[PDB]
């Protein structure tokens, strides 16, 4: 059977974790705000010629439960670090998520991809170069996405799978 | 005189029982009046026929989205949303009735009924009432919930009003 990859989508409340995931899985854009408790999805895809099963965990952005992320970070094989390009605090929040995964997994070599979402919106507050500079300093790819237009949606998840394959 | 309201609860259309609530108009009058009027439906809209979309055993039952019926909607009698009135009352244990929200000052019509103490919600959700009769109906709703809140049967407010 095809190889399964456990992907985890993390980031601050409202950055678009669920809209991105639901675009990937269901080809539909969720316009409404339905803040997540915890949801899981499955999709089979072809990446670099190889069929793979994506098992995606869509996590909560609620800061009150930040101490409850340890278990899913232990289980996850790769992480999408999502911020919104029109929300500077969401970009600042990224470093804490990254540090948390590094601490929980006790490793500098965790498959991660930096995702700058809501690229369709005109109210940008985070420079593309700044995100690109941050991803460079982490050693990970950076992908600009729009859950609304689908720009980069497949690329974000596919690139994360490629980061897992190189690690494993 | 703190008003009293009732929900007649049905499970996939089959009667389950009546829950009644005391609304703390003495301490949270604007928030209590919103819930009261939505329970009578006197504004031409309200809770009647809406469902409990999120039930998480060990924690709470949440409902009140009568505009979209998907957990994202609801509206108050004062506009789509209204401000946090006060955080005088705390989430002290089972039966507390409190406002759901999407962050500061975003009360609409969604509410939750605690099935346990939820003290980490103190100061973020406006507590405005308590179950008065029929707490075991709320307990009975829990068996239709799950870890992430998705319900396995349709739990509806078949009827509601003021006592
Ligand atoms: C980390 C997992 N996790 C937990 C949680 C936490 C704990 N603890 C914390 C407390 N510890 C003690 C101190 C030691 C023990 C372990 C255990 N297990 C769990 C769950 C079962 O693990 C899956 C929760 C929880 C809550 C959220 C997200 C994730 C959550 C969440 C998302 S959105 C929101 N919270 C507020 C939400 N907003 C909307 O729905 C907006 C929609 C749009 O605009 C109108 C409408 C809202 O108002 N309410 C009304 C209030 C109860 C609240 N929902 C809700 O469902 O809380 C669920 C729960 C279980 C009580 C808390
Ligand atoms: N214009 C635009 N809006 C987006 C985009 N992605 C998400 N949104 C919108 O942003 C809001 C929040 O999206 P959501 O996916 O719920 O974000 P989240 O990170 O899952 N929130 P939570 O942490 O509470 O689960 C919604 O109104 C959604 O429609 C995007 O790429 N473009
Ligand atoms: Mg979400």
């Amino acid at each position: 059977s095809m190889t399964e990859y456990k992907l985890v989508v993390v980031g601050a409340d409202g950055v678009g974790k669920s809209a991105l995931t639901i675009q990937l899985i269901q080809n539909h854009f969720v316009d409404e705000y339905d803040p997540t408790i915890e949801d899981s999805y499955r999709k089979q895809v072809v990446i670099d010629g190889e069929t793979s099963l994506l098992d995606i965990l869509d996590t909560a952005g609620q800061e009150e439960y930040s101490a409850m992320r340890d278990q899913y970070m232990r289980t996850g094989e790769g992480f999408l670090l999502v911020f919104a390009i029109n929300n500077t605090k969401s970009f600042e929040d990224i470093h804490h998520y990254r540090e948390q995964i590094k601490r929980v997994k006790d490793s500098e070599d965790v498959p991660m991809v930096l995702v700058g979402n809501k690229s369709d919106l005109p109210s940008r507050t985070v420079d593309t170069k700044q995100a690109q500079d941050l991803a460079r300093s982490y050693g990970i790819p950076f992908i600009e996405t729009s859950a609304k237009t689908r720009q980069g949606v497949d690329d974000a998840f596919y690139t994360l799978v490629r980061e897992i394959r190189k690690h494993k | 005189v703190n008003p009293t309201v009732f929900f007649d609860i049905a499970v996939d259309g089959e009667p389950l029982g009546r829950v009644s609530f005391e609304l703390f108009a003495d301490k949270v009058p604007k928030t209590a009046e919103n819930f009261r009027a939505l329970s009578t439906g006197e504004k031409g809209f309200g809770y009647k026929g809406s469902c409990f979309h999120r039930i998480i055993p060990g924690f709470m039952c949440q409902g009140g989205d009568f505009t979209r019926h998907n957990g994202t909607g609801g509206k108050s009698i004062y506009g789509e949303k209204f401000e946090d009135e006060n955080f005088i009352l705390k989430h002290t244990g089972p039966g507390i009735l409190s406002m759901a929200n999407a962050g500061p000052n975003t009360n609409g019509s969604q509410f939750f009924i605690c099935t346990a103490k939820t003290e980490w919600l103190d100061g973020k959700h406006v507590v405005f009432g308590k179950v008065k009769e029929g707490m075991n109906i709320v307990e009975a709703m829990e068996r239709f919930g799950s870890r992430n809140g998705k319900t396995s049967k349709k739990i509806t407010i078949a009827d509601c009003g003021q006592l």
